[PDB]
């Protein structure tokens, strides 16, 4: 995304879509970003054709339109998103399988008096990860979502 | 009219000679009661307050028991219908 | 046989479905949906086969009491 | 189970919020979260905050999560 | 036309479905599912009707440059 | 065997006289590489490390580009196939 995209402009040259690495993959908006990036590049070149200049003085307006629109603001937002997800390996390793066994125990009726299912869920969540890991991970991801 | 379309779907054995919903005192329903919660909370539109008194269409009673409980003054002599009478819920 | 239990938050035009489908409830069931006239009529037949005399069409009005003043029937 | 949800419906009677604003607000928030209209995802993260802190104040949201916590015990 | 967007948390045997179905997406759509060989072939036909010459079966290897050293084709 | 059942579902125009996946140095794949990430991360089983060298079955290449990127030493001369060649995704 933001840390890895190229210069999206140059002398008589513009770069759109995934070639400029404009993808919000956590919201799955890549074609959202691509179809807009074509519109911003084509409106940049339509400015470049009435003036007749195609160098980096006029074609830098494409990079200005790219951050005045949603495309680069969605990239700045989830900038440190996958390096956040790489340094846990918990949100897809214990966290779904623990939320499934907790909600199964919540809906299972086996004569257990509903305080001993409210504590068996607590004995489920505070066994695969400590409470210093649960309350940390809710806001450690909060930095990834900004 | 509207809910008696849906009360026609239910199965009844009506006991017309034995009304199981009697009102103990009709004068409490005229001056002592303000909002008539037996009318506005009856799921079967059994109670209708006319100026002739209270019309108790006990034949459509679903035997829930709301009227006896929602009545603030206690003047609904509420019984279940007799055995083999009242609503007969098929696939209840 | 109930394998999925949803909770729906109805909006003006939308809904937030929060379900939980479990597939071990297909072979070890947790709950069934019933219609109680179909269930309690079958459940009466098992109670009748167990040896109890089920007496329908009969409303209990009060209790017959002995002279000790307790419920004797 | 009766001691646990003992003061449950008197808790629900003294709000009239969890079924009056709270579903219709969670539907408009999740609709705005999934609606794609060229709004740069910080101005949908604040339009959700301008949605949730308009029908009820933040002193009402953070109170109501644990005011119900006393109902769930 | 996408009217419901779910997020599923798959377990060992269960799933936590967290969906959101909206019915104003039936008449004012938010998103469609596509198959990109069917979409971009139709989208090429609209670009062709707009007046652009779409040249398939042709891979660009490099850029032809003028003596200023910039991309001239 | 297993994934070439699923590569049979795809449509190809194979350019057999022009392999678009060339390995720049076969000796880097023998001693310099430890885990061979081109083999273990290729979605189409194109690369197979035999002791005769690296078998590059470029005919099944899905043109994703993983091999060029996952290779730590850069010794995959990766090109797209020519125009009208390679995968031809129907309802892609
Ligand atoms: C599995 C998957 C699921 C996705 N789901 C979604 C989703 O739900 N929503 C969403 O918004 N985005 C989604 N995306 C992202 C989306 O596919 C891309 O971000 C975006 O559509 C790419 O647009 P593009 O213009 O770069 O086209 P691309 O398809 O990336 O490529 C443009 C074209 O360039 C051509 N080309 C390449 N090199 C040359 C060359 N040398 N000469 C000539 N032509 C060349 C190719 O043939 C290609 O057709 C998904 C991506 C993947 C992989
Ligand atoms: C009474 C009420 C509080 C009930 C709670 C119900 C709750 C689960 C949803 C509504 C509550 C609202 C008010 C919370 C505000 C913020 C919301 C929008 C956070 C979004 C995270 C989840 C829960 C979204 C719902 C599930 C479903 C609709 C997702 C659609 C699938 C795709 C399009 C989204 C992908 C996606 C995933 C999977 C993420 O994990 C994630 C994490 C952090 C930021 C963004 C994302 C994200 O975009
Ligand atoms: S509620 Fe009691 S008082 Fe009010 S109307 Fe019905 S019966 Fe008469
Ligand atoms: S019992 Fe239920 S239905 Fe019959 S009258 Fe009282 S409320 Fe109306
Ligand atoms: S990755 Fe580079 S080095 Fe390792 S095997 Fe494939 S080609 Fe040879
Ligand atoms: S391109 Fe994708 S498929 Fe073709 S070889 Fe490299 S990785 Fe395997």
């Amino acid at each position: 995304g933001y840390y890895a995209m190229p210069k999206v402009y140059g002398d008589r040259v513009l770069v759109c879509g995934d070639a400029a690495m404009l993808v919000n993959s956590i919201h799955r908006e890549g074609s959202n970003h691509a179809i807009t990036s074509g519109r911003l590049a084509a409106e940049t070149l339509l400015e470049a054709f009435e003036k007749g200049d195609f160098s980096e003085k006029i074609l830098k307006n494409y990079y200005l339109r790219l951050k005045e629109s949603f495309i680069l603001k969605d990239l700045e937002k989830y900038k440190d998103l996958m390096p956040t997800m790489e340094k846990n390996h918990q949100f897809v390793e214990i966290y779904p399988d623990l939320a499934n066994d907790a909600l199964k125990r919540f809906l299972q009726v086996d004569g257990t008096p509903k305080w001993d299912v409210q504590k068996q869920i607590a004995d489920m969540v505070l066994s695969r990860r400590s409470l210093i890991g649960i309350s940390l991970d809710l806001l450690r991801f909060w930095r990834a979502v900004r | 009219m509207r809910i008696e379309d849906k009360l026609y779907l239910n199965r009844y054995r009506t006991d017309e000679e034995n009304p199981h919903l009697k009102i103990k005192d009709e004068s409490i329903c005229a001056e002592k009661c303000s909002d008539r919660p037996c009318v506005s909370c009856c799921p079967a539109d059994v109670y209708e307050w006319t100026e002739s008194g209270m019309e108790v269409k006990f034949e459509g009673c679903l035997e829930c028991g709301t009227c006896r409980i929602v009545c603030p003054f206690g003047n609904i002599e509420w019984n279940y219908p007799r055995g083999n009478y009242g609503v007969l819920y098929k696939f209840g | 046989n109930v394998i999925e239990q949803n909770l729906w938050l109805l909006g003006n035009e939308g809904v937030i479905k929060i379900g939980h489908r479990n597939v071990e409830w297909k072979e070890n069931p947790n709950a069934f949906t019933v219609l109680r006239a179909n269930f309690d009529r079958w459940f009466a037949q098992e109670v009748e086969k167990a040896g109890a005399l089920i007496i329908p069409k009969t409303k209990v009005e009060d209790f017959l009491r002995n002279e000790k003043g307790e419920i004797a029937g």
